[PDB]
């Protein structure tokens, strides 16, 4: 099961110059992988054929090169459109195992999240169920953890997050701290609180309220 | 004794067919204990190691025929070392790999007897062109470039400069056929080469095409005979671990046979096990099968036979 | 050309056999390509599309034979349908099924040439009579409506008036019988009818068995031969995918090879695969064997012979 | 950074046979590395120094073998007292990385843990915390996963679990559900559930008390 | 021309030395382009790829010898490798690696020039004997193995029986010696070894020691010369990513000059490049610093001066 190591696990650069990857073998392949183009919900599409050659419908700047160990995939023209996890593939040993995934993401500047916190409603309340969950928006790069607390005790089971990909505008980045309780759990407590923390954030942002305050 | 006296050359080279994996070719046959299962009859066994395949990074491809350097040093580096062991005195024993290989093991082994016979048992002719297949594959072109009566024909593909033909289109018997493209029937047919496909053998029985094979090569004068043996030949119910498995083929009851006729000649001179390959068995059962195969395919070469083999002194004692 | 003109005529039927399943018999090898397999040597294949088998709800029961009157009725179709194929001067692959079709399928082979042969490939004779069967499975009773040396002695089973029984006893020959009730031994023994066992297949060789065969039949007199084939014939460590599977059968080396000597005379002209079953396989591979041998066996009937095929134009080129 | 792999993770083998065991490189160390027997809070000392040859106090049955990709440790003569984390450790390149872990523990019949639950004391309460563990005890295997619940309601946050070796004499395992929380979320519910789960337990053994019951 | 016309021979052996990683040697001194470093001024590069290292899984060790038997059976395949690109009429260029090489680097250059000399240029003499060391490193006992004036004296370690001592006492000079264990001295004090150590490097001058160094070697008579060249001779502000560090090294100045006088007498014929170690910088840009140290005094060694190299036309035009 010989592992494919990709050893950029992300990739943040912009518009502009090379962006060139690595993917390492735990054996010789020896010039017999390729390279692709796996957009979000998409066909994850050939780039380089065999470590080097550049298959047919490739556009200009897609050289790499191999033989055998450590591989290189270089992007030296970088146009945005290709924006994508990327994945290089042994293929000559059994079974053909996959690299780890080489997210190519925008190179922008830091954004700073956007956070507040928000109850259940009336309407859940008379269907019983809690899900208190706080709102992140609009930042640069992807890692924020949110803490939850029981008016300061903290909180988890219920607690869930979830990022989408960059943004093609504004290029930014998307967290819900998506918890849910029982209304019962609910009605004891007021102070609900959301503790993000960004690497733009140098506090970590709490943004709270009490039931029944709003 | 003449016969069963043994070079052994391991090659582990994989770049003339596609599916890597048969490198551990000999690493497979010599763990199977191949050396020790020829040493209780008369074996003259000498190892003279495994050959060195060194990686030509930039072994860029021709029109259709893609890793040709490697492989054309390959056969080369084998031609010398066959030529040494046949300088040896010994029965080459050379064992890999892939058919790529098989070009400098008949080639050193015509320079010494440049009069031989070739018993290529395949289910390919393996006789494709640098032209004319569409595979570009060399453990599929090696006869192609040994047949003298294909010269001024064959491309200057790199690699194979020293690449002199060296046997004759009516000094050669494919034995167990079972799937040739296009090109390779053309040139079986116009060149007149004898031939006894899983039709004829068949048609005759396996022994009367023994019988017939051996008064083709054998019947006009003695001389030395090469059996380049690949083990896809057999049957994938007993060798599944190979290549290009194609179904169809001889029984291992046969293989054995052939491989017994060309010892009872007392005439073997050299000996190719190509396209073993672990790595392809969907359990290691079917690899076991396939090199157990391929060992006893080897041990009945050199005279394990399945009569008897003895050694000559009294055992009521 | 004369052979490899092809009308295939898929026959989805079952009830002359009682393991309920064999009615996807033509889904499966047309769904393994059987059509395109054929289409790369010149074969002219035109599908005539599969017959309608309808539903006699009440096809009641006979003494020991049950199911007669859908077999009947089904082999009256299939003998005009075979009738018109041929003549459409095509070859009448009629594929199935189970071997209840076998009689329409060389009655309206006889319709047009009325003195041909009949080679039953089968682990078994099939030629029980309603009478003196024990089973009454119409699987197992095609040949004895289709020989005169029987006529007065068959009962009128409903479903079986159009019959005429039309092919002579010294003009069939078995290959292949392995598990024979006393019955159709007997008739087997009194008509004088030539066979060649297992026994007689391993004693003279498959090769000199297919020479005698073609010596019995042809060595008279040229005429069409029809080549009725069941697929537990062979051995079922190659077709476990049958109805009634049999240890010791044909290995498929030689399977292949009976249709081919079978093509080489030029003198194909009716073929059926019969008793192909995909729901017996205890694993889906046992059903991928038993579906690409049998898928072979029909291209090695119409010419896809081992040896080779080719379009004459120069390749080398 | 060679990442030496230790195949066998964990072991259980009874005083008896042969217990090889298996450790590989991603690279060719090359008979360039040794054995260790780590007892729990001792001194990892060497079994085999350089993929061989039985070092200088080393009892009789420690052979192993390598050269050099993936390696041996055969435990010929089992010999109760060498139950402790054994570890390969790769030497000849910088820097000298180590495998994972090699605990061998007891093979015997497996045990199944006795479980009940239990509340915080009054003693705690006129401390005002609330710790409501539940106690699991004589088993084996190891992997027990427990449950907690708010009257039906699922827990975490204060919920720890925490586990011993195996017993020298029953030769069995451990753990406690260490959960911590509030006297106001004490005495706002009664029903506390322990819900444990082992591979002797069919059925997810459920143990539970109300608040002011006991 | 006579000189600059190289045979490279990669070694990638590391069982002399025991920091392991010295095998990425000839990897990083290729990927560093040495080949077309070469290229620029009239070399005819050769490369004749790498010498495979089989494993011997049991070398078990001697007294205080360690890895005896690989050390030996590499240096013996590297004896038959440069008495081969010598008797092609090349420089061997032999780049490993570690010093244990150069057993067979200097023994298949004396299997053609017996009468040579080695220009040792090392932190360390490398003379420890199997006897009277304290490590049993074969990466500091080549030389002990080569003097003939040393036989009868050395023991019969594994490995080591083709070993042919070759050169004379008075034949080798040290040159950078700056860090030597008792025994390795008493040899170099009573064989009478010329030596010119960081003491007499800086007492004559770099250059009044190369002076006297070729008026040692060659102002008797005109033979060849054998530089077999440390890498940690050199002071490791230059080369750090290297085994054995000590400071107090040569200026790489010095060093580029010593091969450049050896280039200037015309009658360089065989060159070692050892210990390079990829894997000890502590920063890749000590690798970077230690390898393009060592492919330049590579390059000065075989005519790329410092003063210049060039082609003989005219260059205004
Ligand atoms: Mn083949
Ligand atoms: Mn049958
Ligand atoms: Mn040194």
């Amino acid at each position: 099961e010989i592992v494919m190591t990709q050893s950029p696990a992300t990739l943040s650069l912009s518009p502009g110059e090379r962006a060139t990857l690595s993917c390492r073998a735990s054996q010789s392949v020896s010039s017999y992988l390729a390279w692709y183009q796996q957009k979000p919900g998409q066909a994850p599409r050939l780039l380089i054929y065999d470590a080097s050659n550049r298959a047919t419908g490739i556009p200009a700047r897609f050289s790499g090169s191999g033989s055998g160990t450590d591989f290189t995939l270089t992007i030296s023209s970088l146009e945005p459109e290709d924006f994508a996890v990327y994945y290089c593939q042994q293929h000559s040993l059994l079974p053909r195992t996959f690299g780890g995934g080489t997210k190519v993401e925008i190179k922008r500047a830091d954004a700073a999240p956007t956070v507040s916190i928000f109850p259940p409603s009336s309407e859940q309340l008379t269907s019983g169920g809690a899900s208190v969950v706080c709102f992140l928006n609009n930042f640069y790069p992807k890692d924020i953890n949110v803490k939850w607390k029981i008016d300061g005790s903290e909180r988890q089971n219920g607690v869930l997050n979830s990022w989408t990909d960059q943004d093609s505008k504004d290029s930014t980045y998307s967290m819900s701290s998506t918890l849910t309780l029982t209304k019962d759990e609910y009605e004891r407590h007021n102070s609900y609180t959301c503790e993000a923390t960004h690497k733009t954030s140098t506090s970590p942002i709490v943004k709270s309220f009490n039931r029944n305050e709003c | 004794a003449k016969s069963r006296t043994i070079g052994i050359i391991g090659a582990p080279f994989s770049k003339g067919q596609p599916r890597g994996g048969v490198e551990e070719g000999p690493t497979v046959l010599r763990k199977a204990g191949l050396l020790e299962k020829l040493k209780e009859q008369e074996c003259d066994v000498k190892d003279y190691g495994d050959l060195p395949f060194a990686d030509i990074p930039n072994d860029s491809p021709f029109q259709i025929v893609k890793n040709p350097r490697s492989v054309g040093k390959a056969s080369e580096q084998l031609a010398g070392k066959v030529a040494e062991v046949k300088k040896n005195g010994r029965i080459s024993l050379v064992l890999g790999g892939d058919h790529s290989l098989a070009i400098g093991s008949i080639s050193g082994h015509a320079r010494v007897h440049p009069d031989l016979g070739v018993i290529w048992v395949d289910a390919h002719t393996d006789i494709n062109t640098p032209l004319t297949t569409t595979s570009g594959n060399l453990h599929g072109q090696p006869v192609s470039f040994l047949l003298k009566e294909l010269k001024g024909k064959i491309p200057d593909v790199p690699g194979f400069s020293w690449v002199t033909p060296c046997i004759s289109a009516k000094d050669i018997v494919y034995i167990g056929l079972r799937d040739v493209d296009p090109g390779e029937h053309y040139i079986l047919k116009t060149l007149g080469i004898k031939y006894f496909s899983m039709t004829e053998v068949d048609r005759l029985g396996i022994g009367k095409v023994m019988e017939e094979t051996l008064s083709y090569l054998l019947g006009r004068k003695k001389r030395p005979i090469h059996l380049s043996f690949d083990v896809d030949g057999l049957d994938p119910s007993f060798t599944p671990a190979t290549g290009t498995p194609v179904v169809g083929g001889l029984t291992y009851r046969e293989g054995l046979y052939i491989t017994e006729e060309i010892y009872k000649t007392g005439l073997l001179s050299g000996l190719d096990i190509m396209e073993v390959n672990p790595s392809l068995g969907k359990t290691p059962e079917e690899v076991t099968r396939t090199v157990n195969t391929a060992v006893a395919i080897t041990l009945a070469c050199f005279g394990l036979a399945r009569e008897g083999n003895h050694k000559p002194i009294d055992y009521l004692n």
